[PDB]
RNA sequence: UUUCUAAUUUUUAUAUAUUGAAGUAAUAUGUAUUGAAUUGAAUAUUAAAAAUACAAAUUUAAUUUGUAAUUAAUAAAUCU
């Protein structure tokens, strides 16, 4: 899923495109076209630490 | 904290040193000079 | 030396006939509803398909 | 991270708190007029036995030997006595209360000397009249 | 039963009533007032009763 | 604070069916037939022959019921809002055009 | 850095969410014109025509259907 580079990339394409909390991440998912229009923010892994990813 | 707000006419306090010590006799008005020159001039103990 | 300053006032401050086009396109809070727009509850307006078809 | 710690009176204050607006009611007071009552009053200002002199003049000193108005005992103070501020040891308590006058030379260093006066906290002065004082001799 | 727990202050402030944090038990009064606004007019939104 | 925010919704509604009941009761209330009950069934006889009569309701009779109508009133203020909005752009691209002209 | 002492600079500083607004309706210059095998608001270019408000899309070989109908959602109130 393409990480659009900043938050403000993210761009509905579809009408199944919505927004999602993925773990304290905006990301954008769809039923339709599943991985196809998939859009993720950039940010740290969900599960991340302070001495691994700061 | 370090930066301190304070009258600096606080710090050489008159109290022990007003003009009485240096001109002993000036509320007599005759006004004498007897100050302490140096501390060279100490004579000793 | 040479100092400059402004001149005194003889009329409006900030000019009127004389203003500069604001400079960023004048599409206004109400054509496109983005931001900073506050309407009473009663006089919504435009669900012309939505809640305006039964209006009250 | 400013006016968190200090008020909104710090990064947005114009420290310039000496003339954005008594400038101007000094030309204000300029335009009215003084003359014979409005010195009669004075008057009664040295008829109270109480002497301090009402009005000053700041004019150059040879001015003053050719026509001498210094007969009430009114001061005679420099015009930047006034500015600089080294007058304010001698004006009155009453801040809103007095109005003392400002004779000058030519009525524009009058109101340049008044509007300092506005400057330092004072609120009535109609600032000149270089010939009243002397058509009013008192 | 007589016995009534004698308390000034709740134990736990943000026990919850839901399933979620954001389902809090005890809302700020100048949100319980924001509530008890929207079920005290029209649902143009959710359905009621 | 609740019954204040409310009241955007109700009070306005009110101070209008609140002005009607003065309407109703002082002016068609003395001149209105109470033997409703027979007058009913007139029509339900009048609609068992088909010709009767539905009147429609005219002008004077209707403007009982005229009121401060924000279906009408919160919408065109929005469209005059708007049309402001876009008389501000020919008037916008006549003033920027009008930037390049020399002094 | 004579020695005992006194002291005002401290491996402690504030991190962006409330709300998959998705019900509420047949139509009517009109499938404009041009270019087009075809195109009807959603091929291509062309875009300041109108009137009785809804031409920068999805959809279909075309249309119709069908999604959609410019809205409450105040982190600001410093936290010491
Ligand atoms: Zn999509």
């Amino acid at each position: 899923h393409p990480g659009l580079v900043p938050r403000d990339k993210l761009k509905l394409h579809c009408e199944f495109c919505r927004f999602h909390w993925v773990q304290d991440t905006l990301v954008v998912r769809c039923a339709a076209h599943p991985k196809e229009h998939n859009q993720r923010e950039i940010w740290l892994e969900p599960t991340w630490t302070w001495g691994k990813q700061q | 904290r370090y930066r301190l707000f304070h009258p600096v006419h606080q710090t050489v306090p008159f109290h022990f040193n007003p003009v009485q010590s240096i001109f002993p006799l000036i509320y007599e008005n005759n006004l004498l000079a007897k100050p302490r020159l140096s501390w060279k001039d100490y004579e000793g103990r | 030396e040479r100092y400059y300053a402004l001149p005194h006032l003889r009329g409006p401050s900030m000019p009127v006939q004389l203003a500069q086009p604001s400079g960023k396109y004048p599409s206004g809070k109400f054509t496109q509803m983005m931001e900073d727009v506050a309407i009473h509850p009663l006089q919504k307006p435009d669900a012309r398909y939505k809640h305006n078809m039964y209006p009250a | 991270n400013l006016n968190k710690r200090y008020g909104a009176p710090y990064v947005a204050k114009g420290y310039a708190s000496l003339d954005p607006r008594c400038s101007l009611d000094a030309y204000s007071s300029f335009q009215q007029t003084v003359t014979s009552a409005d010195m009669k009053k004075a008057l009664l200002s040295i008829d109270s036995t109480s002497s301090g002199a009402l009005v000053i003049d700041v004019r150059s000193e040879p001015e003053r030997r050719l026509r001498p108005l210094l007969s009430p005992a009114i001061v005679a103070l420099h015009p930047h006595d006034i500015l600089s501020g080294a007058a304010c040891p001698i004006l009155p308590s009453n801040k809103e209360r007095a109005e003392m006058f400002v004779v000058a030379s030519e009525a524009q260093r009058a109101v340049n000397a008044c509007t300092a006066l506005r400057r330092w906290g004072f609120s009535r002065v109609t600032a000149v009249s270089v010939d009243a004082v002397s058509e009013a001799i008192a | 039963v007589n016995e009534e727990g004698a308390k000034p202050m709740p134990r736990d402030m943000w026990a919850i009533w839901g399933w979620h944090r954001s389902e809090s038990k005890f809302i700020s009064r100048r949100d319980l007032i924001m509530q008890q606004v929207r079920a005290r007019v029209h649902s143009g939104k959710e359905l009621v009763g | 604070t609740i019954a204040d925010r409310v009241r955007r919704y109700t009070d306005i509604p009110e101070a209008s069916t609140e002005e009607v009941n003065q309407r109703w009761k002082e002016h068609v209330m003395p001149r209105l037939q109470t033997d409703l009950e027979y007058n009913l069934s007139h029509w339900k006889k009048q609609h068992r022959t088909g010709a009767g009569r539905p009147a429609p309701p005219t002008l004077n009779e209707y403007s009982l019921f005229s009121v401060p109508d924000h279906s009408s009133l919160g919408q065109d203020a929005i469209d005059m809002l708007r049309r402001r909005e876009a008389q501000r752009e020919e008037d916008w691209w006549r003033e920027r055009k009008g930037q390049l002209k020399p002094p």
